[PDB]
């Protein structure tokens, strides 16, 4: 609970904190990544890699 | 399929006259019944879609786990452990001991009444018993080639029915589930 | 499978009348029992999934290690050493001596009662004994072609069951364990 003072005020243009998003669906709060669009191929590739390792 | 029908079929195949009750004191009826029972017990040993279930057993005060009376075979399901039947009790083959510490999981194959068996299984059993009796009582004549053929035709239907009931599929493997989970977001 | 059932099956295959007790004084029963015992002893020599265990033995005061009475075969598990049975005692074949210095590890194959054997094994034993008696007592007729066929069918099921119980896998080799350990950090 204890405060530490250090109050600071910045105009909105020169604020030092910058949140960013890659893809933002309207209505939500957090964005989405590029990898999410191609999950099926990676999932289908991992199992084949496992089978190849078993044969090796 | 009543036992009387199978007995009459065997008698007709053997050439003797038909009967009316399975309790008749004819001496061939006892041999027919014993052969039918033995063949039925042997056939169902492997396990099919109607006589296989999973069950859990608990130890006694001393630590001995008995097994069901109607079972024909036992198998383990705990890792790579091995179990077997000995002295009317389960034996721990992996540790060479008879006393257990807790419950276990095992596969069991049960023996059922002749009436409850499907028609296809009953035909196979009847035609196996008929040949087993005819060959041992009258020699290997040229008429056994029909009994063997009937047995093979019945076995084909039995296998087809078992394959149909089990409903095996490639969608039940876990990689498909993982793929479907991935295809969601 | 009670011994009486096997005796009755052999008698029926031989053409004689069935019996009620294995203690009956008929002279063929003794031959049947001896043949069954010999075939049972021979079959289980190699070892299966229900009669194989590892054990350790200790030396006596002099230095002689006895072996279990029910065993059928012995094998070594210490490096490249070789052991064998001789004069009711273990023999050190690698050093040509009978006196040991400490405990040893060896594989043992045990002989069990006929009742405890699975159905598939009992059928094979019964059908081997039946042929061994029929051929030696009545000649090589055309009816042995059914006994051999039954024996082969039973042996197939025996082998399938043994393969199922052992649960061999490629994941139990140590390279897989090393790979899995590497895939962790």
């Amino acid at each position: 609970g204890l405060m530490l003072d250090n109050l600071e005020v910045y105009p909105e243009a020169i604020c030092p904190f910058i949140p960013a998003v890659w893809n933002l669906v309207t209505g939500e709060t957090y964005g989405r990544g590029l990898v999410e669009d191609y999950a099926g191929d990676l999932a289908k590739l991992s199992a084949l890699s496992e089978a190849l390792a078993l044969y090796e | 399929m009543e036992l009387l029908d199978a007995v009459n079929t065997c008698l007709t195949a053997l050439g003797e006259a038909r009967v009316t009750s399975t309790d008749t004191r004819h001496p061939s009826v006892a041999l027919i019944l014993q052969t039918l029972a033995t063949k039925q017990k042997l056939l169902l040993e492997r396990g099919w879609w109607f006589n296989t279930q999973d069950e859990e057993m608990f130890p006694d005060l001393l630590g001995r786990i008995p097994y069901p009376a109607a079972s024909i075979s036992v198998e383990s399901l705990d890792g790579y452990n091995i179990y077997s039947k000995r002295n009317n009790f389960l034996f721990n083959n992996t540790c060479n001991t008879m006393y257990f510490t807790g419950p276990v999981c095992i596969r069991v194959t049960y023996n059922l009444d002749f009436e409850d068996l499907p028609e296809s299984v009953a035909t196979v059993i009847t035609y196996r018993a008929a040949r087993a009796v005819y060959v041992g009582d009258l020699g290997n004549d040229a008429s056994v080639q029909d009994l063997v053929l009937n047995e093979q035709q019945a076995m084909l239907l039995v296998e087809e029915q078992h394959m149909r009931n089990k409903k095996h599929s490639t969608r039940r493997r876990r990689p498909w589930g993982k793929y479907q989970n991935a295809l969601s977001g």
